[PDB]
DNA sequence: GGGGGGGGGGGGGGGGGGGGGTTTTTGGGGGGGGGG
DNA sequence: CCCCCCCCCCACCCCCCCCCCCCCCCCCCCCCC
């Protein structure tokens, strides 16, 4: 049990890291960030924690990529 | 050289907003307010110097608590976050969220700066929201147009219904049907980022991952309809509404029938035309996203509870208006503190009925009760306007009259003589049992409805004739009429020294501006709260021989039982915690003017 | 001349499609105003530069990958966004408009036409108000060939000082006597 | 020993086919009210 | 007080989607420099 504890703890240390990367208000709420970069050109997030934080704002702009380079395979 | 964060459409920085109002959320006075209002001499510095933003934020901490209440005046009070004010009601998601984490910033840096140790991981998990209000004008719900469509609002108005709490998704929880992995995936307007192959490169099977719906982390949303106040329609036409959202301890602000204030986001959003296809109609639904709601002692009850004329005080000052009737104001006051209860029943009620004729006082001294008691009802013996007597079931719902309504309070009915005979009934198992038995489509209880009356009823005809019995004069039947505890006849047989004075009394009011008129709510407030009256041994005597003296004089035992709860209510009273000799003879000499008629 | 003329809506034949028409009646009932799109705007996630569409119908179709030739000409299937703030909305409301009492032929129903008025012209309407209405008449597909059919409109004619106005009473004098005569002046 | 070319597998895109998309009258029971 | 009445409530084109086929791209293996 007193393991138990511990192994609770050790996710609660997650749960206050995701925190920070969850809004605090509703999904719907969608505030739109720009980010004008170094030169004279913008982009555009709706991440209302990433406002605040550009290090979520530049991770998010490279999540939203649809695309993923191909990947490859590899009894008795 | 640097990328800059910028509030989209507007060239607003985000830096600039968030210190204008980290600057204000900090090292605001309050006195500044009194400059920008009006009566600004009213300025006083061992008041208004306060930090105000830093005290509300340190009773919030010390309670733990998640929401800030901004009057948004207090921003055009200072000299650096008028702008932001401007910001604020163009803008308002953007820099909500900016106040919502320099809140919490505010109190993370506390806690280091100001540095008394606290839990810093609290702090961390927890989520913090400002709520701003007192925007603007409070602008007619009719007078909204399109630019307003995405703009800090206020509206007033009235709660209709508002739906039960609705789940909605903040995270959504994805788990690898192969591998078993899980992650958590935020949800982004609205909308699921679901991952197309498993996360695990050791695995990333694609399509794989699946939701599991009851391990995402959820919201609460509510839907509430607000129809336009009465106030602001024109008269030819029907009241507008407005659909509003509310979020999280927001939820269940109000109830249907509150009038309210919102401050909230004026939102639209498109609405498909068929569920199985992407097209939306041309005009969007409106509603408006809320962020704040708002609706529409003990020395001095020590010290009055001294004085040796309180009886007479107290019972004049329920109605200083009317003209003298005394032992029925004593009477009325008494019914207002009542008896108590007690485990096995028998309950703390006190009933009185008022008759005689009917162009006199009865009626205004039902309202003057009806004004004073905290939750009780006024009513008529008959039909409905919407509010009727008894509780019934209608569509399939049960309503609960204004008998069961009046739980806890005095319940005044005008025209109680006119009463119906399915009504008249209903009254003997409130009057003794203090309920009314529901057994109907599926449903048995005994509805409890735990209230004093205040009948007020009236002979045949236009007059009283005092040389017949109260049964002679009045419709209602002598079974129901026994069941009451005080009965009074108000008459207006003519007499120049009772009218005259009364006519004087009466128009006096028209010109002038000991009567503990307002407290009188607070006095019975606490002493309800307070005093639970036990009947004295030497009381058990007192009562039992009073009442053998009445009945050697037609008596029973709902006599006594009315001396009892009558001595206990004259206990409440002066906040006697032990029924007194004194306590029974009132009740008794009261009782014996009543029983005569 | 066609738009001075007073027409009843049941003399609005089908030939005054299209045409811009001047229509007597009292208007029944009036919608709540309602915001319409022109250009709906799209904020792109993956490079920023918005896209606008334009709406002519009843209905349309939410754009999805991102046309700029910042995502296409580098092939990249960027995700488009609506947005409020940048859309051009109207504001749009719907009326209906009925024949009068006059305008009913002899054992006819009295026939009425929706109005559908946009811009600043909105809320020139109120239930009750007997109105000239001028507008294009004009067509909306849903029945199979038949149409449903409104009123755009576009011009409104309405059918239908005081604190020293009020001492030409007073000095004009017997106000109590002849202000109580005025009531129903020709009820003896 | 490294780089180029050839060959095979795997993934993505495009095209084609298919399926889905409320008041008014009549009768009955129960409740409430009025007249002898 | 009893009975009867009467009142109330209730019952064919267009989009989304899915499958199939073809080509291209990327990796690995073998040969040549
Ligand atoms: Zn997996
Ligand atoms: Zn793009």
């Amino acid at each position: 049990g007193f393991e138990l504890s511990k192994l609770l703890q050790k996710e609660h240390q997650m749960r206050k890291n995701v925190i920070k990367h969850t809004s605090a208000r509703h999904s719907r709420f969608g505030g739109l960030l720009s980010i004008q970069t170094p030169d004279k050109t913008r982009l555009t997030v709706s991440g209302s924690q990433a406002l605040v934080d550009e290090k979520i704002a530049l991770q998010k702009l490279d999540d939203s990529k649809k695309w993923n380079k191909r990947i490859i395979k590899k009894e008795g | 050289s640097e990328p800059l964060r910028i509030i989209w459409g507007t060239n607003v920085s985000i830096q600039e907003c968030t210190t204008n109002f980290r600057n204000f959320l900090m090292s605001f006075k309050y006195k500044f307010r009194k400059i920008l209002d009006e009566r600004e001499e009213f300025i006083n510095n061992t008041t208004d110097e306060e930090l105000y933003y830093i005290k509300q934020l340190n009773e919030m901490r010390e309670l733990g608590t998640s929401n800030l209440n901004l009057d948004a005046r207090n921003l055009l009070a200072y000299k650096q976050t008028e702008d932001l004010y401007h910001q604020l009601l163009n803008y308002p998601q953007e820099v909500i969220s900016i106040m919502d984490q320099t809140i919490k910033d505010c109190m993370v840096s506390l806690i280091v700066d100001n540095n008394l140790d606290y839990d810093l991981d609290e702090i961390e998990t927890k989520f913090y929201k400002v709520r701003p209000y007192n925007v603007g004008s409070c602008k007619g719900m009719r007078e909204l147009n399109p630019n307003d469509i995405d703009k800090l609002i206020n509206l007033k108005g009235l709660v209709l219904r508002s739906t039960p709490v609705i789940p909605d998704m903040k995270v959504a929880f994805f788990k690898c049907n192969v591998c078993d992995h899980t992650m958590a995936v935020e949800i982004d307007r609205g909308v699921i980022q679901e991952p197309a192959r498993c996360e695990r490169i050791d695995c990333n099977e694609p399509n794989s991952m699946s939701l599991i719906h009851n391990r995402c982390s959820f919201a609460d949303k509510q839907v509430i309809k607000l129809q336009e106040t009465p106030d602001f329609v024109p008269d030819g036409q029907t009241p507008h509404s407005i659909s509003l959202c509310v979020y999280d301890e927001l939820v269940d602000s109000c109830r249907a029938g509150d009038r309210i204030e919102v401050t909230g986001t004026f939102r639209s959003i498109p609405i498909r035309a068929n569920s199985r296809q992407r097209v939306l109609k041309s005009l969007y639904k409106t509603y408006v996203d809320v962020v704040h709601v708002k609706k529409v002692d003990l020395a001095k009850i020590r010290e009055v509870a001294a004085r040796e004329d309180l009886y007479s005080l107290l019972a004049r000052s329920i109605a200083p208006s009317i003209y003298e009737l005394e032992d029925v104001k004593k009477g009325i006051l008494l019914q207002l503190f009542g008896g108590t209860n007690k485990t096995f029943r028998y309950r703390g009620d006190i009933n009185i009925l008022l008759c005689g004729d009917p162009s006199t006082s009865k009626s205004q001294i039902l309202q003057y009760v009806h004004k004073i008691t905290p939750r009780g009802v006024y009513t008529s013996g008959k039909g409905s306007s919407a509010v009727g007597l008894t509780a019934y079931i209608t569509r399939l719902v049960l309503e609960s009259g204004a008998l069961v309504l009046s739980d806890g309070g005095v319940c005044c009915i005008d025209e109680f003589d006119k009463m119906s005979d399915s009504t008249r009934s209903v009254l003997h198992e409130v009057m003794e049992q203090q309920t009314i038995s529901i057994a109907k489509a599926g449903i048995i209880t005994t509805l409890n409805a735990r209230s004093s009356i205040l009948a007020s009823a009236n002979p045949i005809g236009s007059r009283y004739n005092p040389n017949l019995p109260v049964t002679e004069n009045i419709d209602l039947p002598p079974p129901l009429l026994s069941r009451f505890d005080l009965v009074y006849l108000v008459l207006d047989k003519v007499d120049e020294k009772n009218d005259r004075e009364l006519a004087k009394h009466l128009t006096n009011l028209y010109l002038e501006d000991v009567l503990p008129v307002e407290f009188l709510t607070m006095y019975i407030s606490y002493a309800k709260e307070h005093i639970h009256p036990i009947i004295t041994e030497a009381a058990k005597t007192e009562l039992v021989r009073a009442y053998v003296g009445m009945r050697k004089m037609t008596a029973t035992t709902r006599q006594l039982e009315s001396m009892i709860r009558l001595a206990e209510a004259h206990a409440k009273m002066k906040l006697k915690n032990v029924v007194e000799l004194e306590d029974v003879q009132e009740a008794v000499r009261l009782i014996r003017s009543a029983i005569k008629d | 001349a066609i738009s001075s003329k007073p027409l009843s809506v049941r003399q609005i034949k089908g030939d005054f499609l299209g045409q811009l028409i001047t229509v007597r009646g009292i208007i029944t009932r009036v919608s709540d105003v309602k915001p319409a799109v022109e250009v709906i705007a799209y904020t792109c996630d993956q490079c920023g530069y918005e896209v606008f569409q334009e709406v002519n119908s009843r209905t349309f179709t939410p754009l999805s990958e991102c046309t700029s030739e910042e995502c296409s000409q580098n092939q990249t299937k960027g995700q488009l966004f609506m947005s409020t703030r940048a859309s051009k909305f109207s504001a749009f409301q719907e009326c209906k408009i009925q024949e009068l009492s006059q305008q009913v032929p002899v054992g006819h129903i009295p026939r009425s036409l929706n109005i559908h008025v946009n811009g600043t012209l909105v809320r020139s309407l109120s239930p009750g108000d007997i109105v000239d209405v001028t507008g294009i008449f004009l067509p909306a597909p849903y029945a199979g060939l038949l149409t449903e059919t409104y009123l755009e409109a576009q011009f409104v004619r309405q059918h239908k000082d005081v604190e020293e106005r009020v001492m030409e009473l007073i000095t004009s004098g017997d106000v109590y006597n002849r202000l109580a005569k005025s009531i129903a002046p020709e009820i003896y």
